[PDB]
């Protein structure tokens, strides 16, 4: 529910164009709904976001191109 | 005529067919990873080491 | 993970989540006979314009905030 609710507010938010606001709508873990994460001083830096996606996508892209395996016994 | 060498000796034909499906089976094994569409292979070694 | 501690120093393990996810799905799409290529080829498509989107529609600069965002970005850390 609580995913589903943050889908909803981010579709207003990207549909509407007098509802951009709602673009800082995140979790309040501790109440379980939906809130206003710039208003309630909830930030990260930017480079954090998207240093993750990028090397969080070039992982995926490297373990996606593999398709067989060959494990050599060892030689001991 | 008729009947020529008779080739007593079978190791020959043998050898070149151990040859042959030896050959055979790394082509087929190393085909999966032609052309565009083909996917990579990951290696470990016996120490350890990984290359894909 | 390592690597992400190194050259930024958050987020560390929203990036290994992320990119098990990632492959996971990318997984489920491949068994269904859709080619690895196509799938790397969506990733990046969608790594990019999300990086995009995020520049250009998700920033907030810190100019218009002061010393409060600073504290704010250290509670959330
Ligand atoms: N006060 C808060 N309210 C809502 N979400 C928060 C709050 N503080 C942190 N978060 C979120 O929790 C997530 C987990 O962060 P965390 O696991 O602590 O970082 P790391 O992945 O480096 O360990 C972050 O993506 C952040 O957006
Ligand atoms: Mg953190």
């Amino acid at each position: 529910d609580l995913v589903a609710k943050l889908r909803a507010f981010h579709n207003e938010a990207q549909v509407n164009p007098e509802r951009k606001n709602l673009k800082w709508i995140g979790l309040d873990l501790s109440n379980g709904k939906p809130r206003d994460n710039k208003q309630a001083g909830v930030f990260e830096p930017t480079i954090v976001k998207v240093k993750s996606l990028k090397f969080a996508t070039e992982a995926a892209i490297t373990i996606l191109r593999i398709d067989d395996l060959i494990k050599l016994h060892p030689e001991s | 005529r008729g009947k020529g060498a008779y080739q007593d000796r079978d190791k020959p034909a043998q050898i070149r067919f151990s040859n042959i499906s030896a050959a055979k089976a790394v082509a087929d094994a190393i085909r999966t990873s032609l052309g565009p569409k083909g996917m990579d292979k990951m290696i470990q070694d016996g120490k350890g080491d990984v290359t894909i | 993970a390592d690597l992400q501690d190194k050259e930024v120093g958050d987020g560390t393990t929203s990036v290994v989540i992320i990119a098990a996810e990632l492959l996971k799905n990318a997984d489920e799409l491949v068994k269904q006979k859709i080619h690895p290529t196509s799938v790397i080829s969506g990733y990046r498509l969608a790594c990019k314009e999300a990086v995009r989107y995020i520049n250009e529609n998700l920033i907030v600069n810190t100019d218009e905030l002061g010393r409060d965002c600073l504290i704010n970005a250290a509670k959330t850390s």
